[PDB]
RNA sequence: UCUUAAGGUAGCCAAAUGCCUCGUCAUCUAAUUAGUGACGCGCAUGAAUGGAUUAACGAGAUUCCCACUGUCCCUAUCUAC
RNA sequence: AAUAUGAAAA
RNA sequence: UAUCUGGUUGAUCCUGCCAGUAGUCAUAUGCUUGUCUCAAAGAUUAAGCCAUGCAUGUCUAAGUAUAAGCAAUUUAUACAGUGAAACUGCGAAUGGCUCAUUAAAUCAGUUAUCGUUUAUUUGAUAGUUCCUUUACUACAUGGUAUAACUGUGGUAAUUCUAGAGCUAAUACAUGCUUAAAAUUGUAUUUAUUAGGAUGAUUCAUAAUAACUUUUCGAAUCGCAUGGCCUUGUGCUGGCGAUGGUUCAUUCAAAUUUCUGCCCUAUCAACUUUCGAUGGUAGGAUAGUGGCCUACCAUGGUUUCAACGGGUAACGGGGAAUAAGGGUUCGAUUCCGGAGAGGGAGCCUGAGAAACGGCUACCACAUCCAAGGAAGGCAGCAGGCGCGCAAAUUACCCAAUCCUAAUUCAGGGAGGUAGUGACAAUAAAUAACGAUUGGAAUGAGUACAAUGUAAAUACCUUAACGAGGAACAAUUGGAGGGCAAGUCUGGUGCCAGCAGCCGCGGUAAUUCCAGCUCCAAUAGCGUAUAUUAAAGUUGUUGCAGUUAAAAAGCUCGUAGUUGAACUUUGGGCCCGGUUACGGGGCCUUUUUUACUUUGAAAAAAUUAGAGUGUUCAAAGCAGGCGUAUUGCUCGAAUAUAUUAGCAUGGAAUAAUAGAAUAGGACG
RNA sequence: ACCCACUCGGCACCUUACGAGAAAUCAAAGUCUUUGGGUUCUGGGGGGAGUAUGGUCGCAAGGCUGAAACUUAAAGGAAUUG
RNA sequence: GCCCGUCGCUAGUACCGAUUGAAUGGCUUAGUGAGGCCUCAGGAUCUGCGGAGAAUUUGGACAAACUUGGUCAUUUAGAGGAACUAAAAGUCGUAACAAGGUUUCCGUAGGUGAACCUGCGGAAGGAUCAUU
């Protein structure tokens, strides 16, 4: 290893991609982008295996090249673009519109949305600085940078970004009561409300999250994503609304809806 | 390269290979069920031992334990669906009380014989392996096909099998042609 | 190439480490610049990440700052007189950081005369009013008072000629100037 | 079994003591009557007619090795008397 | 008071 | 599925080991060999050597095309389409292989970068480019080459190329159109000043005086050609691609905190001349740092096992076997290292100590026309050698991906096929009738179609294809453990058998044969290693009088262990579960070890949920429709020891407190 | 000095065997599969062998530490009956 | 009955062993030291007071590699010597097992063809648990 790595194998691929282990040696290695190699869904896996629209990688490339596909407000043509957590993917030719989001099992859901909501997206502001010429700016989890934010917007808040033009539509603060989306850890995809934080010095901060059914759990602050008010989400959530029932309860639900 | 293709063994040969009582019992089973090798009884006994180990580890758990309930209901559900267990004996201890005879009796060989499509168990195996018997509506030539609880009702001759109303095989055709040639 | 890895140095417990890997570029060192005086000659050395470093040699002049005044002027370098690390650098007139050097005094002297209207050693109305406003600024200490008469200023070199290519520095003043003068005259 | 007063013990050796003898084996060398290490039915080794070993020492005797060179191949030249 | 030895398997 | 059995003896009870038994994704080998799926495969000895041929090249509408190329200006006189050759930009630093070197090294978990670099992607980001401060500028826009080519040639020879004449740039070296808003960009460096965030900073950012050999701030390209009139080749004007400084993001990288590694005292002292531990200062670094250098102090590790040696040692995820504990293995499909025959040095580049890149030496080794030249298969095949030990010098970019200018090209990465009793799944060698007959079928062929990049096989199926001498199942064994011959012939302590006990010397249940029988069965045996058995490694859980073992005795440092005592008991309520556990109050009211809970702990693997791949190994597929509409369930679940992080408790066990009181309060 | 009774500490002894052990036997060789008061040393079948070697002490004789190749199905302990 | 040792034959294993033995690998003092790199210079040639710049070349760091020594580790030859083990019937004795016919054994010392004998001290694993 005397340089960057440009390959990924199926076993080394993240589990939530749900690639099979026997069809091919390699996995689609995400190119550099707004999100990390992990916790990000490439368009090839979002089309070939998620939506089943294309049967092979070559057909995925053809779909991408004829420009039917645009992540956020801009068309994407690279075969393995790293579409991350709250990225909105359009596919305007079929008039659908999805926003990526984790199902309660801990995988990218195929949740569809309307254009009236796709016209925006949220982002957990991950850093706040003052750029050149004394201008403040915020940078969110998808590397997106917005200049001149409201002074009340601090780290761990959520900023609503219009896809037409990067601009702060509004923001959601981080305090007790706010509905949050646990993006990271054993509670991948779980949704609940914050009761209180811990705020350790030096170490990783902790937050206690309880959900609609009053199942209190704990998670690092690096894996939470506040998405709206108390029981008033700013986005549409997939089926289940971020509640994980037990294995027996899931089996009972499956057999009752058989 | 490609990710390894996982595999496992379906039986376990016993220690003290040479017990007269064990040999006599397994030969009794083989003779009265038409089993070709001791490997079949070894596989059946290995499945029995595996499910019995699971059942014992399950019974060791405290009652109404979530894992105990989930795994126990799953195990008994699959047992009754296979038909090795019976509906009345739905409790978990009957899994322990099970014997290899139940699994050997839920096989496709003996189930064909019980349904009566065969003269003997060996006749049943011969018919099964010559693609004559068909579960549901598809040809199957597996003597050890564990019949589900909703498959014995639909066990019958294959549509393609000459005994299933199809073209009368090959030997019958050859002899009919010979007879016609002689009579011509 | 000079290796910066600790895999060659003896372990803390005296254990002779074994040769694990061949030498690597991301730990390579380079020879010292050893910048002399006169006829500026800076060679550009490429550095990891595609960056540029100015390996200076034979530098002519440098920007020297009078921290009390806040100003800084380009000045020719008379030569090193005391180096804390090695006296060899003093002997061969090598320009490195923290070198105590003598530099020319005329630019700073002219600036002082034109900004405060006084003199060391030994006309418009706006100028007179400015000097009246800046009165009592000729209170500059006796060290630099005699320094400007001597015509050379003692300055500490604060740049890295082997890295930045420049020999910028700042004029010795007060306690540190007294310390370095005492070191010079310690005999 | 003959016989003596007793029959060379401990040891050591072709040793400076072994005729046959340039003993036999090994090593040293391309080649070794030489050297060294072993073998000992030793013509004729051996116990204060002292046996064996021995650090140091030796203008003692001997073998090999490195360095060194006109000892030599193979001679030539210079100086003084 | 002198008395030593008795093959190999079974 | 927490189990043993034969063997010392005339016989017994023990210690005790030998032997038997079973497994081994554990190897070799012997015999035998039909079918389906799946699949390991030159690691062991030689990281030994390599013939040969391939494995890294790449272009759009969008860098440069007057090829003296193709096809056309039916769109055009600068070109217009395509397009070899070549310059240019990227990549070649990925992948693939091997496991030699490596014993705090790598590596795993866990940390830090307030200690730094980071091509590319993503998102932002240069009126001050008149600043050398309004033509340095030609700005309806600048300069020179030079490639490609023709011709002349040299060399036996190389992916050698010289001399001459041509010619472009997003190639190089320059350079404006920025008005002017305020108070002069940005980039580098120095010194000074203020200072939204962090647990914390000299942080982020801003203001001054300057420095700079000077970075950047668009002379690039393809489409669409639209609006304004004072109609001019005027003024404005879209979609992009490419490029660009800084910041952030991403892909990373380099260092870094704690903890953890096999056997060795027949390795006890080691490091410290000349770097050892640390301080100051400087170079060097991308950056911290004895990384290096100068001065200075004499330090650092160690019987809690240093230093040294061996490793038939890459580390881990994991594998085999196990009641619980544990033992052994992990070259190898995934992660991280290191290597390209050994060793060093280095160019380019963001990225290399790069070897399918150079430089030198060493060791190999090739062609020479005897002057010269060119190499690293531990990639793919393949050959030699080494061995007990391991396959074809095949087809293809169709998947999975990867790269490039990039949908199109390329890829021995990868897939397919060939060999393949390494291992796994299923399962033919026969069934019925009457006392000799019909009926069925797959092996093996084969029109056909599916299959596939094209194929081979598989799934299907016209037709052919069972009656035994056929379409014939072997491998071991018959005294015991360990069921199965007191049958026959041969041999006569010979041949021979025999894991052990033992059999055999003219009546062999034991050798060689026949018959019969037995165990496993397309598999069986043999050898080696390892595991269970092994309570024969013993923490759980051994033994020491006599079986092997208590040192001759005592002292004693390290180590292990170490007498008790410090808050108890009692009342009053609250709220959980069906008394069981929590909480609050009243009754005078300093460090740890430990222990509960949680975060965090890659997949693959393990246990396990669902799912008729015809079952099963497997796999994560699938299922239900009025099937011309379409809808829809999934792809869970637990571990995770040690180490680190937070957290509830104060029993247990250490640990200090105020005794010449400078002791608390206040 | 005795006698009797008691006590502490010794060398022991006699009878049993609760208990232990394979047994001989054992008030410890007991409080052991109902297996954990503290700790030191030693053994892993019999040999080869307390040998070779490397250290180390000794004037020497020898002492301390101390293997391996190889070989073997017994060696051994306690009792019984002859 | 059993059994011990010397000696005799055969085979195997290991040890000592002159040979300043021999190989392979690691580290290293010292000497020589290629090569690329940085640097002091040198400036062919080409270009508009300048610019680029080849051969060469000064010092420095990195440092292959070769030689000679030193050390460590792993193997390994060796005349001869002295052992051990094994193998149906070899010779000499009878040392032990009984009071093994001199009770045996331990340490130590001497002697001797061989077991072994003897001296001193010790043990019973003695052939005595015993003399008020």
């Amino acid at each position: 290893a005397r340089g960057p790595k440009k390959h990924l194998k199926r076993l080394a691929a993240p589990h939530h991609w749900l690639l099979d282990k026997l069809s091919g040696c390699y996995a689609p290695r995400p190119s550099a982008g707004p999100h990390k190699l992990r916790e990000s869904l490439p368009l090839i896996v979002f089309l070939r295996n998620r939506l089943k629209y294309a049967l092979n990688g070559r057909e995925v490339k053809a779909i991408l090249m004829q420009r039917h596909v645009k992540v956020d407000g801009k068309v994407r043509t690279d075969t393995t673009y790293p579409a991350g957590f709250m990225d909105v993917i359009t596919l305007d030719a079929t008039n659908e519109n999805f926003r990526l989001v984790y199902d309660v099992k801990g995988r990218f859901a195929v949740h569809r949305i309307t254009d009236e909501e796709a016209s925006y997206k949220l982002g957990k502001v991950k850093k706040v600085q003052l750029g050149k010429k004394g201008v403040p700016y915020v940078v969110t989890h998808d590397g997106r940078t917005i200049r001149y934010p409201d002074p009340n917007i601090k780290v761990n808040d959520t900023v609503k970004i219009d896809l037409a033009s990067g601009k702060i539509t509004d923001f959601i603060k981080f305090d007790a009561g706010k509905l949050v989306y646990v993006t990271g850890g054993r509670n991948l995809g779980r949704i609940g409300t914050i009761v209180h934080k811990e705020r350790h010095d030096g170490g990783f901060d902790l937050v206690h999250i309880k959900d609609s059914l009053d199942n209190t759990f704990v998670t690092r602050l690096n894996n939470v994503f506040v998405i709206g008010e108390q029981g008033k989400p700013y986005i549409s959530l997939p089926k289940g609304k971020g509640i994980k029932l037990s294995i027996a309860e899931e089996r009972d639900r499956r057999r009752a809806q058989q | 390269p490609r990710a390894p293709r996982t595999y496992s063994k379906t039986y376990s040969t016993p220690k003290r290979p040479y017990e007269s009582s064990r040999l006599d019992a397994e030969l009794k089973l083989a003779g009265e069920f038409g089993l070709k090798n001791k490997k079949e009884i070894y596989r059946i006994s290995f499945q029995l031992s595996k499910i019995r180990r699971a059942a014992r580890d399950l019974l060791t758990r405290d009652e109404k334990d979530p894992k105990r309930l989930f795994e126990g209901n799953a195990l008994i559900r699959r047992l009754v669906r296979v038909g090795v267990l019976s509906e009345d004996k739905k409790k978990l201890d009957y899994v322990l009380a099970l014997k290899v005879e139940d699994f050997l009796e839920r096989r496709l060989q003996t189930q064909v014989y019980k349904l009566g499509l065969a003269k003997s168990v060996h006749h049943a195996r011969v018919l099964i392996t010559q693609r004559h018997i068909a579960v549901g509506k598809q040809i199957v030539n597996i003597p050890s096909f564990m019949v589900r609880l909703d498959s014995e009702k639909h066990i019958d001759f294959a549509p393609t099998s000459p005994f299933g109303g199809a073209r009368p095989g090959r030997v019958a055709r050859r002899n009919a042609a010979r007879k016609a040639e002689a009579s011509g | 190439g000079i290796s910066r890895d600790s895999r060659h140095k003896r372990s803390a417990t005296g254990a002779k480490r074994a040769q694990f890997r061949k030498k690597r570029k991301f730990e390579l060192g380079r020879q010292p610049a050893n910048t002399k005086i006169g006829a500026k000659r800076i060679h550009s050395v490429r550095t990891r990440g595609g960056n540029k470093k100015y390996r200076a040699l034979r530098i002519e002049t440098g920007n020297f700052s009078w921290a009390s005044e806040g100003i800084s002027k380009k000045t020719r370098i008379a030569g090193v007189v005391y180096h804390p690390s090695n006296n060899e650098l003093v002997r061969t007139n090598t320009l490195t950081k923290a070198a105590i050097v003598q530099i020319d005094a005329t630019p700073f002297r002219q600036w002082f005369e034109a900004h405060y209207g006084q003199t060391l050693g030994k006309k418009s109305k706006n100028a007179e009013r400015k000097w009246a406003a800046r009165a009592a600024s000729a209170k500059i200490e006796s060290s630099v008072e005699s320094q400007f008469s001597a015509g050379r200023l003692y300055a500490c070199i604060s740049s890295r000629p082997g890295q930045s290519g420049r020999c910028d520095g700042y004029i010795l003043e007060g306690e540190e100037l007294a310390f370095y003068l005492r070191r010079l005259t310690a005999k």
